[PDB]
């Protein structure tokens, strides 16, 4: 299970980084 | 019997029962917590240690008879708590264990039998799943144990409870830490038995094992993260070796390790007092000064505790060693009384220039002197009260002779007086220069700072500070 | 074991060869046991008390000697020796003279911070009694005070032989440090001054100053250059970093939502 | 960063195109940009979280799908009552 | 031992790693969610 | 007092200064600063018979310090004093360090298969195995078998797939893990094509494993090559299976 | 909120501000401040 986990922490982390750029990036859009 | 006797049966049973059930509620409020949802930053678990810290140290400082602190362990010494079954047969253990020390009496404890308390509820099918649980019922004992002060056959149970304790948190740190991380109340569950340990052999000897054990959890912390523990652990690592009147200053001055990044505003406010006595033995007064502000400045919610007397006794001695000094007995105290007076008449006769008085206070004050713990003051201050004189005529005097200044300063020498001014220019007293043809000393000469690129530099120190203050402000208050 | 205990020391010592014997005598402490344990045991006690003494006459070798990287090396290792946990180690004469030695060397060495990083492990040695250690901290004071002259007046009394290399050293920390103070915006003062600022009657300190730097003597009349500045500032040159200063402003007023 | 709607409902219809393979996911990203301010960015998110997840019992997709079909808006009442027969 | 020259070469290079990995995520929750809320703020005022 | 000891040209003095260096070193910690310097400079004498001691207590400091790479690369030129190490604090974290080094290496490299690749210590490879020896010892290899993907390389996959194995039922576990978390498709092949070879040659050949595989790769004629063989050795209750389950799951074109 | 380190721990309405400043300066300021005439 030690390694089962490990690239699953890995695809939570990518999958949080595109989210939280792309929220940046439409509330930065969002005040026009 | 007629007259304290009869105020016997209402102290223990209410403070028994309410004191029991808030540690209950936040013991399972810490289990749910680790359980699910381990981000438990702004849960009851500060709050809860800030209680412990403050009210059951003034609240009990005895072992509490009919039952009431001393009736916790053998409360506690059947459980084991492992499967829901389990856990209810204990739950339904928890309401008999109270409801007949409530009613009756069950089990005595008279000083002497603390190893069949401490043995016998670490035992009894326990298991290493509640963690906090078990840390906290190991450290309340540790409390009236010391506070008690008998002494006799006492130290190696205070010892013996200390060492399991540093077992259950090594059985903890290093077996099974899949999101528990007890260490927010470890750093100081380790801190109160240690001051207890420097205590204990401050009765008699030195500590010196204390500080290489604390070497190997600083060497078994610091590399998974920064989480306070290392901060308390450098201070307790700090506090000893400037208490010991030889030596370790260099120990500190090459201890790269400034970066704890946050104290729940209590580490950082003693952390930078620390740092600022060695800046200040380290003859790096600017620094010093400004960071022992800093120190003092930042928690003054304290009725006369001493930490505060004491930064607020140093930071004046470091001042006359600049050479300014405002007001510091505007906020008198009562503890303050016995310190406010040596001061005053110390910053009084420096500032003044006499010497016979500042001879007398300092042949009279200096037992104080001592007490207070700063010897260096016999070789700084001789500095200070011969420059006094001549940074006040030098702030007045725009163009002043030697041989003024020579009769003007008691000196009886017109040789040495471009010799002091030398030492004053060089130290940085004030910026002058001497025209060595007749007797000539010029001071400044141009007032504008205006148009001359001052403002600017300062202004922008302004802004790039409080921008971090208004972006660190932010993002530590959007959390939903 | 027990080899050359007192030889050539009590009179005079101008061999070599009884380096190479106290080196081998070290090889010989050394590989008889650590010194790093030390817990009780008076036999261990008894090689203790012999290992800081061979040390003390090694390090009265080292300042007899004319050698420096030696003394700070025999210092350290008797201050190591002091550093004990358990430190019984009956009362030694000699300590109050090597922190005497050791103290000045430092204060020679122009060591401030650690002059007064030092004086903690005294608690009142200072002031009543131990000339050894009070003529360095009176000295500490005379040049806080600034009388040049009470350290040369002072120069000719000494407690225990001469310190003859830790003043020669304290006359050079300080006639550098006067002449590092001279070198400024003065163009000529005549020998007088130089007779006020420094010291004796036409020694060969004038002809030393005479090849080394300037102050050459002419017409009775020393020459001093300038040692000012002259940069011809304008200061709307740094434009550049002033409009950085302004962009990064705005950078950090938006750009994080 | 553009301004068609017509782009904007096909990028936000594209969420369920790419990740089909992982339910965990789709109702991250729909349940915000189903509360936009135009109905366009709503509406797309509305069909991609019906094409994402097949025909698992949810009970996310359809508490979030509930105001979808709840609005003003004709269009965007439709692609919700789509999405809900769908899972 | 079977294990215990075991848990350290070969299980804790995988349990000292998955740490970090767990933590920036357990961080970076924080930082999601601050986003979030205040893209709901903005949006709350342009939709009104 | 060690510091003059360095100083000083003695072999045996400096060997004793050594011995009391890397004993000491739990207490003194920056202390060292200066001399670790002066190890350093005279680290690239040759022949001076200490320089593994010298590799040894230069990494111990600068881990202290942080500098992690300087304390791999003397990890590694240290030698077999440092290789007989296993049981520490200290050792554990510079080989978590390395086998992190040394599986980005191999990331790294394996984009440029034409050449042009990175030069490979034979001492960190030497505790990459020696530490899969110690993951065979364990009596678990999936353990063995993490490192073994992260490393990316096939022969340690195909070795531990085929030792002991009980139960021997991880041909299974290994294609789930490499259908479900995966993100490079360059070796996706590769592991299955390592897996096909391990489905043939098993003790019970060959109808459903291969045929999977061959429907998820793009094999025309392999399939046709084992299809022949399953009617030849007279075979079609179970020929009759394979062929539904490879009309349910392969798609057109193939 | 004690925090664990403690060794040991009305006249005037404020007036350290002039005291500080002036403490002794002949505060009958008659006998030199008026009488300097008689001096010169």
């Amino acid at each position: 299970d030690l390694y089962s986990r490990y690239k699953k922490l890995q695809q939570e982390l990518e999958f949080l980084e595109v989210q939280e750029e792309y929220i940046k990036d439409e509330q930065k859009n969002l005040k026009k | 019997p007629p007259g304290g006797g009869e105020q016997e049966p209402p102290p223990p049973p209410a403070p028994q029962d309410v004191e029991m059930k808030e540690e209950a509620a936040t013991g399972g409020g810490s289990t749910g917590e680790a359980d699910g949802k381990t981000a438990a930053a702004a849960a009851e678990h500060s709050q809860r240690e800030l209680d412990t810290v403050t009210l059951e140290d003034i609240k009990e400082h005895v072992k509490q008879l009919e039952k009431a602190v001393s009736g916790k362990e053998p409360r506690f010494v059947l459980r084991a708590l492992r499967m829901l079954p389990s856990t209810s047969r204990r739950l339904n253990h928890y309401v008999l264990y109270k409801a007949v020390q409530g009613f009756f009496t069950s089990n005595n404890a008279t000083r002497d039998f603390l190893l069949p308390f401490l043995e016998e509820p670490m035992d009894t099918e326990a298991d290493l799943q509640f963690r906090p649980r078990t840390g906290k019922a190991a450290s309340t004992p540790l409390l009236p144990e010391v506070e008690a002060y008998l002494q006799l056959l006492v130290v190696i149970f205070m010892m013996n409870s200390k060492r399991y304790k540093e077992a259950q948190k090594i059985s903890d740190d290093l077996m099974q830490k899949i999101s528990t991380q007890n260490r927010r109340a470890l750093d100081l569950v380790a801190a109160k038995c240690y001051y207890y340990h420097a205590r204990v052999y401050e009765f008699l000897d030195k500590l010196d094992v204390v500080r290489s054990f604390l070497h190997a959890r600083l060497r078994t912390a610091t590399l998974r993260h920064d989480a306070d523990g290392q901060a308390t652990l450098l201070n307790l690592l700090l506090r000893n070796y400037l208490h010991y009147s030889l030596y370790d200053q260099a120990e500190k001055l090459v201890s790269k390790s400034v970066f704890p990044e946050q104290a729940n505003n209590n580490e950082w406010a003693r952390y930078l007092y620390y740092t600022g006595r060695i800046k200040a033995i380290q003859l790096e007064y600017s620094e010093a000064r400004r960071t022992m502000t800093n120190a003092l400045r930042k928690a003054p919610q304290h009725t006369a505790v001493g930490f505060k007397q004491t930064v607020h006794k140093l930071l004046i001695v470091v001042e006359l060693l600049l050479g300014e000094i405002p007001d510091r007995l505007q906020f008198r105290q009562p503890s303050l009384k016995r310190s406010l007076m040596p001061y005053f008449l110390l910053t009084q006769a420096v500032r003044t220039g006499n010497l016979a008085k500042f001879n007398q206070v300092l042949d009279q004050f200096g037992e104080k002197f001592q007490a207070d713990g700063t010897y260096t003051l016999i070789i700084r201050l001789r500095h200070n009260v011969i420059k006094t004189g001549v940074r006040m005529i030098s702030l007045s005097y725009s163009r002043i002779s030697l041989a003024d200044i020579a009769q003007k300063l008691q000196l009886d020498s017109p040789e040495d007086a471009e010799f002091i001014v030398a030492k004053a220019i060089r130290d940085g007293v004030i910026e002058a220069s001497i025209n060595h043809e007749k007797g000539y000393v010029q001071s400044k000469e141009m007032i504008d700072i205006y148009s001359t690129r001052e403002p600017q530099l300062a202004f922008h120190q302004r802004i790039s500070f409080c921008l971090d203050i208004h972006n660190m402000s932010v993002k530590a208050m959007r959390f939903p | 074991m027990y080899e050359q205990l007192k030889g050539e020391w009590n009179r005079k010592s101008p061999n070599l060869s009884k380096c190479g014997e106290e080196l081998g005598r070290l090889k010989l402490v050394l590989l008889e046991l650590n010194f790093l344990p030390t817990t009780g045991t008076k036999l261990t006690k008894q090689q203790l008390i012999l290992a800081r003494d061979i040390l003390e006459i090694g390090a009265q070798w080292s300042i007899l000697r004319k050698d420096i990287p030696s003394f700070e090396r025999y210092m350290a290792q008797l201050k190591c020796y002091y550093f004990d946990y358990k430190e019984q180690l009956p009362e030694s004469a000699y300590m109050h003279q090597l922190l005497g030695l050791n103290l000045l060397f430092l204060l020679s060495q122009n060591r401030v911070a650690e002059f007064h990083t030092e004086l903690e492990r005294l608690p009142a040695k200072d002031i009543q009694t131990n000339v050894y250690i009070k003529h360095p901290v009176s000295l500490e004071q005379y040049l806080m005070e600034g009388s040049y002259n009470k350290v040369f007046l002072a120069k000719g009394n000494i407690p225990a032989e001469s310190y003859t290399f830790f003043i020669d050293i304290l006359l050079d920390t300080i006639r550098d440090e006067i002449a590092g103070c001279i070198e400024k915006a003065y163009e000529k003062i005549l020998f007088t001054e130089a007779t006020r600022i420094l010291f004796f009657n036409t020694p060969k300190k004038m002809t030393d100053y005479a090849k080394k730097r300037g102050w050459v003597l002419g017409p009775n009349n020393y020459y001093s250059f300038a040692s000012q500045q002259q940069k011809p500032e304008d200061t709307t040159i740094p434009s550049t970093e002033l409009a950085k200063q302004v962009i990064e402003y705005a950078r950090q007023l938006e750009m994080i939502v | 960063s553009d301004v068609n709607d017509d782009v904007r409902r096909a990028a936000v219809e594209s969420l369920g195109f790419i990740l089909f393979r992982t339910p965990e996911q789709c109702p991250s990203v729909v349940s915000l940009l189903s509360e936009s301010y135009n109905p366009h960015v709503r509406y797309g998110a509305a069909m991609a979280l019906g094409i994402c997840c097949a025909g698992t019992g949810n009970k996310e997709a359809i508490n979030l799908l509930e105001p979808m079909t709840n609005d003003p808006v004709n269009y965007v009442r439709q692609g919700a009552l789509i999405a809900s027969a769908l899972i | 031992l079977e294990e215990g020259k075991a848990g350290s070469g070969l299980r804790q290079y995988y349990l000292s790693k998955i740490e970090e990995l767990q933590l920036i995520v357990n961080d970076k929750s924080q930082n999601l969610r601050r986003l979030q809320a205040q893209r709901n703020e903005l949006n709350a005022k342009v939709r009104l | 007092g060690i510091i003059s000891l360095l100083d000083e040209d003695e072999p045996q003095l400096k060997e004793f200064a050594l011995h009391k260096l890397n004993a000491v070193v739990n207490d003194f910690w920056a202390e060292i600063s200066e001399s670790v310097d002066k190890i350093e400079v005279l680290y690239e004498d040759e022949g001076f018979r200490s320089r593994q001691f010298a590799a040894l207590v230069a990494s111990k400091v600068f881990y202290h310090l942080g500098a992690f790479e300087e304390s791999l690369n003397y990890a590694l030129g240290a030698g077999d004093l440092f290789n007989v190490n296993d049981n520490s604090e200290y050792v554990e974290t510079i080989i978590a360090k390395c086998i992190d080094h040394y599986t980005k290496q191999c990331v790294e490299n394996a984009d440029l298969p034409e050449g042009e690749k990175k030069p490979i210590d034979q001492r960190l490879e030497g505790i990459v195995n020696k530490m899969f020896q110690r993951c065979l010892d364990d009596h678990k290899y999936k353990q063995a078998i993490g490192i073994a993907l992260e490393t990316r390389r096939l022969d340690v996959f195909e070795k531990t797939i085929l030792e002991s194995n009980d139960v021997p039922g991880m041909l299974a576990y290994s294609l789930k893990l490499c259908m479900s978390l995966m993100q490079n498709k360059q070796f996706r092949n590769k592991v299955l094509r390592v897996l096909v070879k391990i489905y043939m040659n098993l003790e019970k050949p060959d109808f459903i494993n291969v045929c999977q595989c061959l429907i998820f790769l793009d094999d025309p004629q392999a399939v046709s090559d084992i299809l022949e063989k399953l009617v030849k050795e007279d075979n079609l209750l179970m020929a009759y299976q394979i062929c539904f389950d490879l009309y349910e799951s392969a798609s057109q074109q193939f | 909120m004690s925090e664990k380190k403690q060794p040991v721990d009305e006249d005037n309405w404020d007036d350290d501000n002039v005291e500080d400043d002036f403490s002794n300066q002949l505060r009958a300021e008659l006998e030199k401040h008026g009488y300097k005439m008689e001096t010169s």
